[PDB]
């Protein structure tokens, strides 16, 4: 009922073989030209792939900028303050970013300076221009 | 098997259950109740066991009834029907055994047997042991036709058989108590060696050899499970069927290479896609580093917009620095899966050069056992004959495989060099011409109530015929003689002087350099006391080395010899035959075998006898006259001695039953 281990025969590949005299080269012809294909077109991408990897060298370890390392403070300075609104601009509402950028303030405080100074540094309009780009 | 139930068993008959044969002699019984069946089941079994215990000496009805036991013994006719049964068709007192009731005086009906071939000797020596005038008609001038042994000084070799296939259940079994054979085991172990001398190491041997094992099964898978039994209006060989499996399997190692390489593709793309992203991005991280460089260079106090320009561009380039370094995890990763594939190639061939050729030494070994190239060899029906197989080892004879037939011969009329010639069986009896070998001139005619014609199959094939039927064989006779296949085999015998090779070794290799002479001398044979080997010529070699003289025959055996053990090592050889079967005009090949497009069922034609027309018209439907026995006439057991011989004890009883009557039927 099952053909023996190692033994590759399916009813689909057994006419695809007789159903002429050369059809047995002929078909094993086209995988020897199948795998030459694919062989060089493996070392054309090999090659292509050495190129972009040389590209690559020094990685960026040069433009790497050492971590800064900050408490995480609570009151809102007049300059932290305006350092945000200048990021809510850029940023829209990316608030990890926005925490980034003014590096002292954890997300969560960020959300609610979103609404305690909602009013008063007119945000609404500002992200309304954020989304405009 | 042992006991009473060992009898049935070697004697090819099943213990508990009646045969189609006890059937037609016993439709009382086989219709009866079931108690009797065992009845008659224990009384056949018994009697066998009886014979089978000391088979010197002829077992008479009288001497069965003794030993049977009541309740057993209570019916005497249900045990003389039995015995009588077993006598005629030669389950019982068949062979070479000693007379208690010695033959009567005048014997009753003239038979004619053709061939003096152990078919013919059973056949004749049966007759003549239930009261038959026999004569065997011999072209030969000697018995035994295909069972052929040479003989000079002490040297002695079979050209014709010369293997017992395990007596578990065979006849020769019981001739062999009958006649001192030295029967001697066959080692079955067999070193193979190549053209160039050396031995082929075990890790090839074993992995060829059961490569081979595979092929041969995926054939039977073909042939049973996908019915690929017919190919453009024409039946398939196992030939064909061997390479499509081969073909398909050489087809999927390239199908395996192709989507495995086309793993490494769809992943160096997947790296081509990631580098880059990776470029990009670097080249992004460049500008960024200027830029927040420039914008640090502003030294403070500044405004807070040039101060969120600081702090933001900085958040930007480590958000860009921090993709670069998940990317380097992402072509780390797959650089490292690159280099797995790049290391687990799967296999680069089905079969090399060398192994392709070991394998053809297996391929030659099957076209040796069944005497013919595998591209002849129904794939459907080839192996019909594997499930009546015998148990236990195989066997050669020591001695000379021709001390059978001779035995067997001893009492019997046998004209020899006498070359039947023209068979004349009409509705009154039979007219057999013969002539003189010697002198074709001197011309014989025997008339005879019957024929048995034993007559290898290849001389029933000759055209044109070197035998006329007189009135021709009916088209169903000939049709099945075209159809069958009459193979070719043939041996060298290699005497010398110094036992030079393996004495443990029975049998050797050797591996061929094409495919075209995979058989051309690739086995020997170490079988006999003095120094002796024999070599094969199998498949498409057998019918062309016999264009080949004798002397470049035993050329190149010598050279394939000086390659495996040296060229001092071994000598000339005193004696040296070759046969050539195909040639031999009285055997035209050298037994038969399944060939594509025949089937089993014409082995039963071929042993239906011949019933002529009535002479009168009007006059009543008469007896069948011509009589056929021989290898080729036993389906279950073709292309044997024991074959042959089943099928002339098979004829002798049909022939008996049908001019002396049989009262056991009743
Ligand atoms: C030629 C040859 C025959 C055989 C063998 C070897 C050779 C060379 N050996 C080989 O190793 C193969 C083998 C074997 C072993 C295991 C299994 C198988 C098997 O399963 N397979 C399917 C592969 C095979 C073996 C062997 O070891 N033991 C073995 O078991 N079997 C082997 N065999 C076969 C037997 O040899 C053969 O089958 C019997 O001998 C049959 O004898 P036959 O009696 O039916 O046929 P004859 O030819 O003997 O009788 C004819 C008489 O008619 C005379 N004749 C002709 N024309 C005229 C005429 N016009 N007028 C007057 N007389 C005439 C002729 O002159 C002779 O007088």
């Amino acid at each position: 009922r099952k053909p023996p281990k190692g033994m590759f025969l399916s009813q689909e590949d057994v006419e695809a073989v007789s159903a002429n005299a050369t059809a047995a080269t002929t078909v094993l012809r086209q995988l020897d030209m199948e795998l030459v294909s694919v062989k060089r077109q493996i070392q054309n991408i090999k090659q292509t792939n050495s190129a972009l990897k040389e590209k690559l060298d020094g990685g960026i370890e040069p433009y790497r900028l050492p971590e800064v390392i900050q408490k995480c403070n609570a009151r809102w300075t007049t300059e932290e303050q305006l350092l945000a609104v200048q990021a809510i601009r850029k940023y829209g509402r990316d608030f990890q970013a926005i925490s980034d950028v003014i590096g002292n303030k954890s997300v969560v405080q960020v959300k609610n300076f979103f609404v305690n100074y909602r009013r008063r540094f007119n945000i609404d309009e500002v992200l309304q221009e954020w989304e405009a780009e | 098997p042992s006991g009473v139930e060992g009898a049935a068993f070697q004697s090819r008959l099943p213990h508990d259950r009646m045969t189609s044969q006890e059937a037609a002699c016993f439709p009382d019984i086989i219709s009866g109740p079931q108690q009797t069946q065992k009845v008659f089941l224990f009384i056949r079994n018994r009697t066998l066991q009886l014979w089978l215990d000391n088979p010197k000496i002829q077992l008479t009805f009288e001497a069965t009834l003794q030993q049977l036991e009541a309740p057993y013994n209570s019916d005497t006719v249900l045990v003389h029907r039995v015995h009588s049964y077993l006598e005629r068709h030669g389950l019982i007192n068949f062979g070479i055994y000693k007379r208690i009731k010695p033959l009567p005086t005048k014997k009753t009906g003239k038979v004619i047997i053709i061939g003096s071939g152990v078919s013919g000797l059973a056949a004749a020596r049966q007759l003549q042991s239930f009261g038959m005038d026999v004569t065997l008609l011999e072209a030969r001038d000697r018995v035994g036709g295909r069972v052929a042994t040479f003989r000079k000084g002490n040297y002695v070799a079979d050209l014709g058989a010369m293997v017992v296939t395990g007596l578990g259940g065979n006849p020769m079994a019981v001739v062999s108590k009958q006649v001192n054979m030295e029967l001697a085991k066959i080692k079955q172990k067999c070193p193979l060696y190549e053209a160039n001398g050396q031995a082929v190491p075990k890790e090839k041997d074993e992995m060829v050899e059961q490569e081979f094992n595979r092929l041969l099964e995926a054939t039977s898978y073909l042939s049973h499970q996908l019915d690929f039994n017919v190919l453009n209006n024409k039946p398939v060989s196992l030939g064909q069927a061997l390479e499509v499996v081969i073909q398909l399997q050489e087809k999927h190692v390239k199908d395996e290479q192709i989507e495995h390489w086309k793993k490494i593709v769809k992943t160096q793309e997947e790296l081509k896609e990631l580098l880059n992203k990776m470029v990009n991005l670097k080249e992004k991280i460049k500008e960024l580093h200027q830029q927040y460089k420039e914008a640090s260079e502003v030294k403070p106090p500044r405004d807070i917009t040039a101060e969120f320009l600081v702090k933001s561009k900085h958040r930007d380039l480590t958000a860009l620095c921090k993709e670069y370094d998940e990317l380097a995890e992402t072509q780390g990763k797959l650089e490292e899966k690159l280099q797995e594939l790049e290391a687990n190639p799967p296999s680069d061939v089905y079969l090399s050069s060398r192994d392709r050729q070991i394998l053809d030494w297996h391929f030659a070994n099957l076209e040796f056992a069944n005497a013919t190239p595998l591209s002849t060899l129904s794939l459907k029906h080839w192996d019909q004959d594997d499930d009546f197989e015998f148990t236990g080892s195989h066997l050669t004879v020591r001695n000379g495989y021709s001390c059978v037939p001779v035995a067997l011969a001893e009492g019997l009329d046998i004209k020899l060099n006498t070359a039947v010639r023209q068979v004349r069986y009409t509705a009154s009896g039979c007219e057999v011409i013969a002539v003189n070998t010697r002198s074709t001139s001197q011309t014989f005619i025997y008339k005879c109530d019957a024929v048995l014609c034993t007559l290898p199959l290849g001389v029933l094939k000759q055209q044109p015929p070197a035998v006329q039927f007189v009135p021709p064989l009916p088209e169903w006779k000939t049709s099945a003689v075209q159809r069958m296949g009459f193979g070719n085999l043939n041996k060298v015998v290699l005497c010398f002087d110094r036992v030079f090779w393996d004495p443990s070794v029975n049998l050797f290799g050797h591996v061929g350099s094409t495919t075209a002479s995979r058989g051309e001398l690739f086995l020997f044979w170490n079988l006999y006391k003095a120094p002796i080997l024999l070599a094969l010529v199998a498949g498409e070699a057998a019918g062309i080395m016999e264009n080949i003289s004798d002397d470049v025959i035993v050329g190149r055996c010598l050279a394939i010899l000086k390659g495996i053990f040296g060229s001092s090592a071994v000598p000339q050889p005193k004696e040296t035959v070759v046969s050539r079967w195909r040639a031999d005009p009285w055997a035209r090949g050298s037994y038969s075998y399944v060939a594509a497009g025949s089937s089993g069922n014409d082995y039963d034609l071929m042993a239906q006898p011949i019933t002529p027309g009535p002479s009168i018209p009007g006059a009543p439907q008469p007896i069948p006259r011509l009589f056929f026995a021989g290898e080729h006439t036993i389906r279950n057991y073709p292309a044997t001695v024991h074959g042959a011989l089943l099928s002339g004890l098979r004829e002798a009883g049909r022939i008996a039953d049908q001019f002396l009557g049989a009262m056991y039927t009743l």
